[PDB]
DNA sequence: GTAAGTGATTAGAGAATTGGAGAGTGTGT
DNA sequence: ACACACTCTCCAATTCTCTAATCACTTAC
């Protein structure tokens, strides 16, 4: 009705229908997060018989710990804290996707950036030139990032740390 | 050497805007020059110095202009223009540039003559020669002519000539298809001085036989951008139309953009991960795949082809093409040249081609050649596309059984030169089989027309006797195959493979035809000759040859950017086989599924209404057909037989 | 160097582990033609990526329709059709 | 024949940039003001003149004459830019005479679009919004000085001496990948030619956001402005201004390795990575505003100019006995 | 008309010419 | 030390020519 974009998802209610999955949520989210995504968008587009600008994206909240206590193993499982926010970056172009052209004869072609990397072309198909691209910055896709500083609360500490 | 070029050069006069204001000793600055140019080395300094400063743009085509200009003035300017006016390979002699320094005079050289073309878009210049043309011709009779200005008319018509074979200039900016050219206000000027009623008042008279070449190239060269589908339609329009027309272009344009950038962006997912496809084995032992994105499912896995670098062919053995500037003009420009196309075909054409024919192929000079074949080709395609069915007297000259048999004469001498020479020779040869043959196939379409919608019986008659000749003889039953057996990328164009294909289903619908009428039961053949009954299917059985076959599935690459015609043609040969002589077997192929296989793809993108709407929907549908015809008896063995082409035993074995 | 030639074409990563790779693939006639096409290319794209893995999938089969025309590829035909 | 004798390859077309072409060579070629008057066939005479590169351009009467091509404008701006600036070049050598075409053939013009009536605020610029037509407004700080800056190049090859030209530039100073001699192997050894090549008087501005945008609790933002040819020195500091142009991506150019400039920092968060010029290092970018026209948002001739409304209430107030109180 | 012998055509192999990829080594930052 | 450019060598593809085998045509009963 509103045209909203995302769905908060209270992990409360997910633990209190199966542990078996909310323990898996917490464990993997890095690789199961993609796919709860479609399992929501599937149900919105067999309910609605209708189609959107962007997909439908989860926010889980509400899993609690100190900064102090995070551990190695703790790396890229999913955590909650607190504090208050100090100061906030301005906004950062973080591309997706690029964009060549051949300098010989103008042929264009596009190049997906995965796992942090872009995979350049070497020879032209249409002129069959080599070493022969050059990538059109504006031409290509970018999204927003921002950096944001926070700061722990004082209240729960142990002796003689600062925050 | 050259300050003596840069002391001639500087001391003719200086062009005021409006007016260009002379020396009085132009005339021995200009007998200077021409010692100069006559003197000139292999290193061609006195005529580079001359390309460096501009002289024919800066001073002599203001200087011809002038009122006050007397007459040996006026002829050493027409002396000098045309020395520098001509063409770069005639300056050196004949041969292409062989080698890296040979190249890079050539190009000075070439440049030159390219900069000075815009110096001819004034009416002025082509007003000034008109008269001492009209002095000559009209108002001088037979008996009372001088060989002074014999000498300088033929000057004046071989500038012409020089004038409108110059290239086009890619300095000035790049301009868009579907504006007027560059080349078409200097045809403006030309036709707007008239000096054209004069040419075809020439090239009328028997007596004067010698311009009639001449004039012949001058025409050709007119018409050289120009296609005759673009003069065929009459031209009207409304400005409403107009209007409501290019808003619904550039809502389709709209419409595209939005919807590719919210699919590209749709596209996109969050996070990471690495996964292991459980069932697919990899290189190394006891391993399964791996892969590094979140895949959607297990047939999006692509086994990273997008990194690997593509084979290329080496550089002897690659397709090209052949360019030829051209546009759709505006409709000035379109009207004046349809104008001029009816006038030469009422005036000058049965006089002018019957002159140059016993000529053209005896001369030194090879342009000419092709310049006869492509006003041939121009020529006959407007009569049957305008459908100006009182003129096909005047072009009474080529409708002939003579046309075919020395058209045939000349493609196949053609043929033979380009297959069995190496190089730019070869190249140059193989491009005069490509007229060639497209004047065979202009003359084929126009016979038919004549005998389907004239008026007169005589008329039918003796096109149809025509007709009957073309079936008949074995020559031209077999010309198809002897050309296609012979076709090699590394000599012929593309050009000439997509005129060759339409060429042969063009001539096999008339075999057809004059079979299923029963006008064609027996044939003679060589031994002595004797005859021997003939079977259509025998002879379609020839068209299934793996050597033919190979360059349809060549051409079915391009199915995106063909003509509809082309894909017509394509479909249809192969339907023939497929369902004709009813033989699928030879058509189960790995690299016609690659075709199917993108065809399928252009088509997910489009509703249901719209693939039956498409242009492609065609090709889509035999694809559809041949497929499920394969996969009904689906094998193993079958689809390792798909990897090879398969002959003739090779059929008879799977088969059976 | 190293190139695809006919002793890869007729070894034990060649012809007998395509039709190895084969001998599970059993479509539906009643269905989709181009489906079924579909299918079937990318079981031709996996043999290709373990027999050449230098090469993309379109050179690897032009490469292999070229080699057929050789009188040991032949011979080889020959006795696997038996 | 002798296409064949060169070596030039067929350039592929973008059927979009090219229709727009064709339609904005008509609008140039055909606009009528109320008065009958064809301002910009008549504006295309000045540009022969050395002091004037621009033709200043109503967004109203793009609207007027067709609203699907200023609607194409508006989304696609980035991309059709040089179109545009090829019909004005096309349609200025129409009007010039031979006398003219000699200077014409190197200089550089431009299309500045003015009066758009969407304003987006400094905080909404977005990545999104890359490429688009987009008007601002903002608090000049800073106006640095002026510079030539290289558009289209020359390049003469050591080995032969053939002149390869147009060369567009990037950000980057780029040499050809190819000499343009078909009988010739060199990729490398190039010298620039200067009396060939095109110069852009260029400016770069800094500015601030203006207080009526500011959020709660919060410290203005900056944004880096980019000025081209004749809209150079036009503003001072502590100047007012709306600003209508595109939003654009520029790189940190110091990274990058080719013939004719090795890394600065090679010389002397993180980033994108797998490019051949890249070798280990990675790049990073920063947004900026490419202006495409700027103004400020607010003797006897003077007072004859400013002839009826202006001159009977001045003169109503100068006979005031009382304008004091 | 049918059968046998001889001639011609087609297929394979060997040798020579042309071109391009790859690897190694040297020089400049 | 690391990157970039240049040069040399080898190998594979193609085309011509010679030799052998198989098929078709001609001759004789
Ligand atoms: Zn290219
Ligand atoms: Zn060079």
């Amino acid at each position: 009705d509103a045209e909203v974009t995302h769905i908060n998802l209270n992990l409360k209610h997910l633990n209190a229908f199966s542990e078996a999955l909310y323990r898996k949520v917490i464990a993997y989210p890095a690789d199961v997060i993609p796919y709860l995504d479609i399992v929501v968008n599937e149900v919105f587009a067999e309910r609605f018989n209708r189609t959107l600008a962007q997909s439908i994206e989860l926010r889980p909240f509400n899993a609690t710990r100190n900064m102090r206590g995070l551990n190695p193993n703790d790396v890229d499982q999913l955590i909650t804290i607190s504090g208050m926010v100090t100061r906030t970056s301005s906004l950062i172009p973080e591309m997706r996707s690029g964009y060549f052209q051949c300098a010989v004869c103008a042929f264009g072609i596009e190049s997906e950036v995965d796992k942090g990397r872009i995979e350049e072309p070497v020879v032209c198909t249409n002129c069959s030139n080599t070493h022969c691209f050059q990538l059109v910055h504006n031409r290509s896709v970018f999204l927003d990032k921002q950096v944001v500083k926070l700061q722990e609360s004082p209240d729960d500490m142990p002796s003689g740390e600062t925050p | 050497m050259n300050v003596l070029v840069q002391g001639a050069v500087h001391a003719l006069g200086y062009y005021e805007d409006g007016k260009y204001s002379r020396e009085p000793d132009c005339y021995e600055s200009i007998r200077d020059l021409i010692r100069y140019l006559r003197e000139d080395g292999d290193d061609h300094t006195a005529r580079i110095e001359c390309g460096r400063h501009n002289l024919v743009e800066q001073d002599l085509v203001p200087m011809v202009k002038c009122e006050d200009l007397t007459d040996d003035e006026f002829d050493i300017a027409i002396r000098l223009m045309v020395n520098l006016c001509q063409p770069a390979i005639s300056t050196m002699r004949g041969k292409p540039p062989a080698d890296r320094d040979q190249w890079k005079m050539y190009w000075e050289l070439e440049e030159n003559l390219r900069r000075a073309k815009t110096a001819f878009s004034d009416a002025h210049f082509f007003t000034a020669i008109k008269k001492r043309i009209d002095n000559y011709f009209i108002d001088t009779e037979y008996e009372d002519r001088d060989e002074r200005l014999r000498l300088v008319v033929e000057r004046i018509v071989l500038l012409i000539k020089y004038v409108f074979s110059i290239n086009p200039d890619t300095s000035e900016g790049r301009r868009t298809r579907i504006e007027d050219s560059s080349h078409d206000r200097v045809i403006i000027a030309f036709l707007e001085s008239g000096i054209d009623k004069t040419l075809m008042h020439i090239a009328n008279q028997p007596r004067e036989k010698e311009f009639h070449v001449t004039i012949l190239d001058i025409f050709a060269l007119i018409l050289k951008e120009q296609t005759a589908e673009d003069l065929a339609t009459k031209s009207e329009e409304v400005s409403t139309a107009e209007q409501k027309k290019t808003e619904e272009e550039f809502r389709k344009i709209i419409e595209n953009h939005v919807v590719k950038e919210t699919q590209k962006r749709k596209s996109f997912s969050r996070f990471g991960g690495s996964y292991t496809i459980k069932g697919l084995k990899g290189i190394s032992a006891n391993s399964s795949q791996v892969v590094f994105k979140p895949i959607q499912n297990v047939e999006k896995h692509n086994f990273l082809d997008d990194r690997k670098a593509k084979k290329r062919a080496p550089r002897n053995r690659r397709p090209f093409e052949i360019d030829t500037n051209s546009h759709f003009a505006s409709s000035e420009v379109r009207g004046m040249l349809r104008d001029m196309v009816i006038r030469i075909i009422e005036t000058c054409f049965n006089r002018l081609m019957k002159s140059s024919k016993t000529t053209v192929f005896v001369q030194v000079q090879k342009t000419s050649q092709i310049n006869y074949f492509f006003l041939i080709k121009f020529v006959l395609r407007f009569v049957r596309l305008s459908r100006q069915d009182h003129l096909l007297e005047r072009i009474s000259e080529c409708i002939g059984v003579e046309a075919f048999h020395e058209n045939n004469v000349q493609l196949t001498e053609y043929v033979e030169n380009a297959t069995t020479l190496k190089g730019v020779e070869a190249k140059s040869h193989g491009l005069k089989a490509q007229y060639a043959l497209g004047a065979y196939n202009e003359l084929v379409l126009l016979h038919r027309y004549i005998y389907e919608h004239a008026k007169e019986e005589n008329e039918r008659k003796f096109a149809k006797r025509a007709l009957e000749h073309i079936v008949n003889v074995e020559e031209y039953r077999e010309l198809p195959i002897f050309i296609i057996k012979k076709f090699s990328s590394s000599v012929l164009s593309n050009n000439f493979l997509r005129e060759l294909v339409l060429t042969t289903h063009h001539y096999m619908k008339l075999v057809e035809r004059f079979v299923k009428t029963g006008a064609l039961k027996k044939v003679t053949k060589k031994v002595k000759v004797e005859e021997i009954d003939f079977q259509f299917d025998s002879y379609v059985c020839k068209f299934s040859n793996v050597d033919v076959l190979k360059w349809y599935v060549f051409l079915l690459n391009d199915f995106s950017k063909n003509s509809t015609e082309l894909n017509q043609a394509l479909v249809k040969m192969l339907h023939r086989i497929a369902f004709d002589l009813k033989l699928p077997i030879k058509l189960y192929q790995v690299s016609l599924f690659q075709v199917f296989s993108k065809v399928n793809e252009h088509f997910t993108h489009l509703s249901k209404d719209l693939r039956k709407s498409s242009r492609l929907y065609e090709l889509y549908q035999f694809g559809f057909h041949l497929l499920k015809k394969f996969f009904s008896k689906f094998t193993g063995d079958l689809a390792i037989e798909a990897l090879f082409w398969k002959g003739p035993r090779e059929c008879f074995e799977i088969e059976n | 160097r190293l190139a695809l030639n006919e002793r890869i074409l007729t070894g034990p990563k060649g012809i007998s582990a395509l039709r190895e790779t084969l001998k599970d693939f059993k479509p539906n006639p009643k269905d989709d033609p181009y489906a079924n096409l579909e299918k079937l290319m990318k079981k031709y794209a996996y043999w290709g990526h373990l027999m050449f893995p230098k090469m993309k999938t379109e050179d690897v089969l032009n490469r292999v329709e070229t080699l057929g025309t050789r009188r040991q590829v032949k011979v080889f035909m020959i006795k696997h059709r038996l | 024949m002798d296409n064949i004798i060169g070596g030039q390859a067929q350039q592929v077309e973008d059927t979009d940039g090219t229709r727009v072409q064709n339609e904005f060579s008509k609008f140039l070629k055909s606009f009528k003001d109320q008065k009958n008057e064809f301002i910009y066939k008549s504006a295309m005479k000045e540009l022969v003149q050395p002091e004037k590169n621009t033709i200043f351009i109503n967004m109203q009467h793009l609207y007027k004459f067709s609203n699907n091509l200023a609607t194409t404008i508006e989304l696609q701006y980035y991309r059709v830019y040089p179109f545009m600036c090829e019909a004005l070049h096309l349609a200025t050598l129409d009007a010039c005479d031979e006398s003219e075409r000699q200077q014409m053939f190197k200089k550089q013009l431009y299309v500045s679009l003015f009066n758009l009536d969407a304003k987006t605020k400094v905080r909404e610029l977005s990545a999104d919004k890359v490429g688009g037509l987009v008007r601002i407004a903002g608090q000049i700080v800073r106006t640095h000085p002026v510079h030539p800056e290289l558009s289209r190049a020359c390049f003469v090859c050591e080995d032969c001496g053939v002149t390869t030209r147009d060369v567009q530039q990037q950000f980057r100073y780029t040499q050809p990948t190819k000499c343009a001699n078909p009988q010739c192997m060199n990729r490398t050894r190039f010298s620039l030619d200067v009396n060939s090549s095109t110069f852009v008087d260029f400016q770069k501005i800094r500015i601030q956001e203006t207080q009526a945008e500011l959020p709660r609790g919060s410290i203005p933002r900056t944004v880096d402005v980019i000025v081209r040819g004749e809209m150079v020195e036009t503003v001072q500091p502590g100047d007012k201004c709306d600003i209508v142009g595109t939003l654009i991506v520029i790189p940190d150019i110091a990274q990058l390795s080719t013939p004719g400039l090795r890394a600065e920092t090679s010389n002397q968060s993180e980033g994108i990575t797998g490019l051949k010029a890249l070798g280990v290092r990675d790049l990073t970018y920063k947004m900026a505003f490419l202006a495409c026209h700027i103004q400020q948002t607010e003797y006897l001739d003077l007072w004859s100019k400013m002839s009826t409304e202006d001159r009977a209430t001045l003169k109503k107030m100068s006979d005031d006995k009382k304008i004091e109180k």
